[PDB]
């Protein structure tokens, strides 16, 4: 049946296989007519040099412009022949190439895919075309303020590290960019073991690995500095002013990463548009709906390899900024001391739900593996996560937050019309309570 | 490798502001007891036999 | 409920503070010498 305890038990397990040249193989059988076929690569900007900045990004567009065996636009005209959707995306710490398809024609898929991974048509026809679009887009990118401030955010904490740099990289490089340097980075980091392969669907493990089928896969990092600081772009014309505030935290692999998953879930989030009103349990969603001290906000977590990011992102009236803050320091600080096991539970349940929730669907299932592999390896400790949940304690959360919050140096990002936002020296004194 | 007393100290005391406040009075107490006791010697070291403390011994209780 | 959290140890120090404070003030009880207090 479906019973939460038993519900953990029966799942198609993590599968693993390993080829010779460093390629990884892995899978899970969902008993489904379709398969998400995907690839994840750990080559980052944090690898990329100061010219390489944004190049792999530029590269990202290029694969589908045609390849070695398949010149321009002969690539997709086979793809859509099957009717199988196709997509690719990249990230500072990862890049994921993947396919969503019926399990039938997969024998082509990976072979199609394998061609793309390395064999590529590097043709300055596409280059200039793509060189333009990016440049076109580079300027357009000022339209979504969200992404904008984060760029500021990293650079202010991680200054002096390749991690602190634009994903697309600065503009002039893209013009200056030449496809030989690509071929470098093409050759550099697209080797295995850097490469990793997974999939999920009706696919069985060995019927994956057999048709993982002989093609090829392949043949530097530093701990980053953390900057107590501030950045402000003051532009007063705009109606609203985003805010972001955070402190650094543990990397991907680390015990406490889960212990802090809940504190966010507990403190929760608010938005203009909820039907929750003023009776919600989250003090923030109660007040921020009550006096509409903000339009909305949400809290984030991002844990890098060695690093982690805890903080929120809010939007409030140009006269309402201060009061959002003096509230927001309330919640974190009060947790570190006076918190209680009751509210723990309501946080505990949610994260269980959110965990179980995201686990439906081919691609997301497929998608965990790749990062997880590049992160914890094969580990998909599904039922364990539950056991992991049972670990967390009142002291734990307090003792955890005591570390990473009380009397620390926070980072401050801002975007105009900021001006109200108090000076740092307030925020700093505002981190540690005086016992009030 | 051991932490310099600084790394000990905040973790030990300065972290909780109460403690951070608490120690303040504590040493301040022992401070003055010792502190004033030193300067007077220095003071009376400077002035020798100008004070009854030195002088009055000549005639004190005969 | 009533769960009195770290406030309990917190407060524990506080009373001690100004108690010492009044002791530090002048008070009445001497304070067995314990490092020199003048005769």
């Amino acid at each position: 049946t479906a019973t939460y305890a038993q519900a953990l038990q029966s799942v198609p397990e993590t599968q693993v296989s390993q080829l010779d040249n460093g390629l990884r193989v892995a899978s899970e059988q969902s008993s489904q007519p379709t398969c998400t076929v995907g690839v994840w690569i750990d080559a980052g900007s944090r690898y990329e040099s100061e010219k390489n900045n944004g190049a792999g990004y530029f590269v990202e567009h290029l694969a589908f412009k045609g390849t070695k065996n398949r010149p321009g636009n002969a690539l997709e005209k086979e793809v859509e022949s099957m009717g199988a959707h196709l997509n690719a995306y990249s990230t500072r710490e990862h890049t994921a190439y993947y396919i969503k398809a019926l399990s039938k024609d997969l024998p082509k898929a990976v072979e199609l895919l394998a061609d793309i991974v390395q064999n590529c048509s590097l043709e300055d026809s596409q280059i200039e075309k793509e060189r333009d679009v990016i440049l076109q887009e580079l300027q357009e990118n000022d339209t979504s303020m969200r992404d904008v401030v984060f760029n500021y955010l990293h650079a202010t904490a991680f200054q002096g590290t390749p991690l602190a740099q634009s994903v697309e990289g600065p503009s002039e490089n893209v013009r200056k960019l030449s496809r030989a340097d690509l071929t470098e980075y093409l050759s550099r980091h697209y080797k295995a073991p850097r490469m990793v392969l997974a999939a999920a669907g009706g696919l069985e493990h060995r019927q994956l690995l057999d048709l993982a089928q002989k093609h090829f896969s392949g043949l530097t990092l530093s701990p980053c500095r953390f900057t107590g600081s501030q950045i402000c772009h003051r532009e007063d014309g705009l109606p609203l002013a985003h805010v972001a505030i955070a402190v650094e935290g543990p990397g991907w692999a680390h015990p406490d990463n889960v212990a802090l998953q809940v504190a966010n879930a507990i403190i929760g989030h608010y938005d203009c548009t909820y039907g929750g009103g003023a009776h919600l349990s989250s003090p923030l969603a109660s007040i921020a709906a009550t006096n509409k001290l903000c339009q909305s906000f949400q809290t984030f977590n991002i844990c890098y390899a060695d690093t982690g990011l805890l903080g929120a992102h809010f939007v409030c009236d140009h006269m309402s900024i201060d009061d959002m803050m003096f509230v927001l320091q309330g919640q974190w600080m009060r947790l570190c001391t006076s918190a209680t096991e009751s509210e723990v539970l309501r946080g505990k349940n949610l994260l269980r739900n959110a965990l179980v929730s995201h686990l439906d669907g081919t691609t997301p299932v497929c998608e965990d593996i790749g990062r997880s592999l590049l992160t914890y390896g094969r580990r998909i400790p599904l039922a364990e996560w539950e056991s992991r949940i049972a670990e967390v304690d009142a002291r734990v959360v307090r003792e955890v937050c005591s570390k990473y919050f009380y009397d620390q140096c926070p980072a401050v990002a801002g975007f105009g019309p900021i001006e109200q936002l108090p000076d740092y020296n307030r925020i700093r004194s505002g981190m540690f309570w005086l016992r009030f | 490798v051991a932490p310099t007393l600084t790394a000990r100290l905040y973790s030990l005391l300065f972290r909780r502001t109460s403690t951070f406040a608490l120690t303040i009075v504590v040493g301040a107490l022992f401070f003055e007891r010792a502190f004033d006791q030193g300067a007077d010697a220095i003071y009376e070291h400077i002035n020798e036999g100008k004070l009854w403390k030195h002088i009055k011994h000549k005639y004190e209780n005969k | 409920r009533q769960l009195a959290r770290n406030w309990v140890p917190t407060a524990s120090l506080w009373g001690a503070v100004g108690a010492v404070g009044l002791v530090w003030a002048t008070d009445w009880r001497l304070i067995l010498d314990w490092v020199p207090y003048i005769n």
